């Protein structure tokens, strides 16, 4: 949560975003638990 | 004693045994032929203990919470 | 699977021979080639069955429980079946749910 | 027997790791005190 | 009976001992229990909990 | 892993109750977790170490020998080592072959 | 039958020692009679007689 925290907030601050816009991150493992293969498809289904 | 200081100087029951193991044995069997339990008394000890460290614990509990004064 | 109660097995040493069971033929040959010279096999005239006295120095697995301490989970609801959505029993059992 | 050897370092380090990720064009070059390839700051970025 | 009897004479082994100490301890049980009981009823069963 | 001998076990229920063996007290809580009715356990006192008395009705697993028929494989010849391409044994000893 | 049992265990001694001694000629009865049952076969009944 640390890395993953770190890594999108260099994406957002080397490619020049308004200062004030944050994304708004979603953390769909915390109701649905971590389904280790199946993550990144729950949430692109949770995305859509 | 000074000369010792300066250059380092220095101035049978295997038998008896085996006997009682088959005693126990030759007791084993009886035991087993009785349908007598031989530890049925501890097993009922060592369930007792458990609930005197139990209630212990409660005493020891309610001694910690009003004080050895108060109780007596 | 209950995760406060873990089967698992030891390897231990027998120090004293064990009372004979029955087992098949087959059953039988199959101690034999494992232990050797710590089993015996007899045949049994009557039935055919065959005896297995363990010895003395023979290794055996006893089983034990594991208390073990990650017991939560995220899973499909009590009731979710393969049945429900129309799937067939011939598929169900050859296939890893 | 060193066919296999164990590379100690990223030919990044860590301060550089961010820097070094967002420059497509950043490449290696020769360590002129160490003789293995590192990223230097100098060729991050770069009008060259 | 008898045959295990004089083997446990010879053991020096004693079959009671067990259940000797099991008499004994349900004793103290009684004894904590009481004391428990007591205190239960001079401060009520709700000041306990 | 010898084909012709394949180590194997069968679930088989005691008949008459074994003999003691010693055990860790962690150990022998883990057997009586497992087994309950059917095992006894009490410190020895002098040790601190615990007897396991396994009773009738308790479930064992004797280990058994499969002779086994697909005997022959392509493999990496024998000498074959990490060790002689240069890999070293911090990294050998953590790691699948 | 288990009294038996832990005498024969306290004295090292053995059972089943014949047996295991008997079941092992009797494989080597068949080998030799498969050998001999070989040669009758190769050569005719008349001219081993």
């Amino acid at each position: 949560d640390k890395n993953e925290s770190a890594t999108i907030n260099e994406m957002m601050k080397h490619l020049g975003r308004s200062e004030g816009n944050p994304v708004i991150g979603v953390f769909q493992k915390f109701l649905t638990g971590h389904p280790k293969g199946a993550a990144g498809a729950w949430m692109m289904n949770g995305a859509l | 004693q000074k000369y010792a200081s300066i250059v380092g100087v220095d101035l049978l029951e295997e038998i008896t045994k085996d006997h009682k193991v088959l005693a126990r044995q030759q007791l084993q069997v009886l035991a087993r032929y009785l349908k007598m339990d031989l530890d049925n008394g501890e097993r009922k000890f060592l369930k007792e203990k458990d609930t005197v460290a139990e209630l212990q614990a409660q005493l020891d509990y309610l001694n910690a919470e009003l004080g050895e004064f108060f109780v007596n | 699977y209950n995760p406060e109660k873990k089967e698992m097995i030891q390897e231990v040493i027998v120090e004293e021979d064990l009372e004979p069971f029955e087992a098949s033929k087959e059953t039988a040959e199959q101690f034999k080639h494992q232990h050797g010279d710590k089993v015996d096999i007899f045949e049994i005239p009557e039935t055919g069955e065959y005896s297995v006295k363990l010895l003395k120095g023979a290794t055996l697995y006893i089983p034990k429980a594991l208390r073990f301490d990650r017991l939560v989970a995220g899973q499909i609801p009590t009731g979710w079946n393969a049945k429900t959505y129309g799937i067939s029993d011939d598929i169900i059992s050859q296939v890893d749910p | 027997n060193k066919l296999f050897v164990s590379k100690e370092h990223a030919p990044y380090t860590d301060e550089l790791e961010e820097d070094v990720y967002l420059d497509p064009l950043a490449r290696v070059s020769k360590d002129k005190k160490s003789g293995s390839l590192t990223f230097n700051s100098k060729n991050i970025q770069s009008k060259d």
